[PDB]
């Protein structure tokens, strides 16, 4: 139908695949990335 | 300390008056408040500069700036 | 990214989504120093070093996947609407994870009441979605996807 | 130093962008295919009370 739609469907099957744990910030991101 | 019997080198930040009074401004959001936290915060540097010139031990410096270097951190996230 | 796993008719939602974080880059930039509000939109929607945008790419998409082939046109009222169930052509999305309110409207109640606005748009495309989709695309985009649309009709 | 570097930066650039041609400027889907999307800088200064940030001065008096 179009080259343009592999170009995308490519992008996809590369934005998902593709796709400092002692940091202060990242401990406290996840503590709160539980209550929701 | 002492009267832990060795069961503490140490109290956690959360037992901490300075940040237990900075802490409570950033939880609560309290917009009355919200100019006075960094004078809360500021406490640290009353005790540090006590323990360097007054106590004269390195060990509690150390114990200062390792709470703050922690506690600023979550004042800077919150 | 929640657009990206919407219909067409959820672009609606995106405009007014993006405008929403305008008018916070405007409020923000009035005490920091942010990167240009425009910078920020085409970096996250890959059109700094790219021609095409995500927004244009799933407008495009949509528009092979959903809207031709599932959409009927009605002349009197301008606007289009979905086919009866057996002729609907269902192809399925991968979900969005939802983030905190303030990454979204900035709240619950907020998040909700604007979900409902938004919600009068969902049951058909017309000129308010075109409105929408010529300012998204700009000439570029709109040019990709009438070419585009040509080799749809030349391969049917 | 930065003030500078950025100077000739800016300079060359403004003479590169002399020299864009919109009448031969091609399109490709490559780059929407074989090549990353821009992304800015996202450095965040975090553990700013390390011993090694400790100012000369104090450090005498520690």
């Amino acid at each position: 139908r179009s080259v343009l739609l592999e170009a995308i469907r490519k992008g996809i099957q590369l934005r998902k695949v593709e796709e400092i744990e002692n940091d202060v910030a990242t401990i406290l991101s996840r503590r709160i990335a539980v209550e929701y | 300390l002492e009267l832990t019997m060795g069961r503490r080198i140490q109290f956690p930040i959360e037992m901490s008056m300075p940040w237990i009074l900075t802490d409570h401004i950033l939880e609560t959001k309290e917009a009355s408040m919200m100019e006075y936290v960094l004078y809360s915060l500021d406490l640290y540097n009353d005790s540090a500069h006590y323990a360097l010139t007054r106590f004269n031990k390195q060990f509690l410096y150390d114990e200062i700036e390792a709470e703050v270097n922690l506690c600023f951190d979550q004042f800077v996230y919150k | 990214g929640r657009f990206e796993s919407e219909d067409l008719t959820s672009i609606v939602e995106l405009d007014g989504l993006l405008e929403i974080n305008r008018m916070t880059h405007k409020l923000l930039s009035r005490y920091l120093t942010l990167d240009g509000f425009d910078a920020m939109f085409r970096e996250a929607n890959h059109n700094v070093s790219a021609p095409y945008g995500r927004i244009t790419l799933h407008v495009f998409w949509e528009l092979n996947y959903d809207f031709l082939p599932n959409y009927c046109y009605n002349g009197s009222t301008n606007r289009f609407v979905r086919t009866v169930l057996p002729f609907s052509q269902e192809f399925q999305r991968d979900k969005q994870p939802n983030a905190q309110p303030q990454y979204l409207h900035g709240s619950k109640a907020l998040n909700l009441a604007y979900s409902s606005i938004y919600g009068s748009y969902r049951n058909f495309v017309g000129p308010p979605h075109f409105q929408v989709i010529c300012r998204l695309l700009g000439y570029q985009g709109i040019a990709v996807v009438m070419e585009e649309l040509l080799k749809v009709v030349k391969s049917l | 130093f930065r003030v500078n570097s950025l100077q000739e930066r800016v300079d060359r650039l403004s003479v590169s962008v002399t020299q864009l041609d919109p009448k031969e400027e091609e399109l490709s889907l490559q780059d929407i295919t074989m090549r990353k999307a821009f992304r800015s800088s996202t450095i965040q200064d975090q553990q700013l009370f390390d011993r090694k940030t400790l100012p000369i001065p104090l450090q005498e008096t520690y």
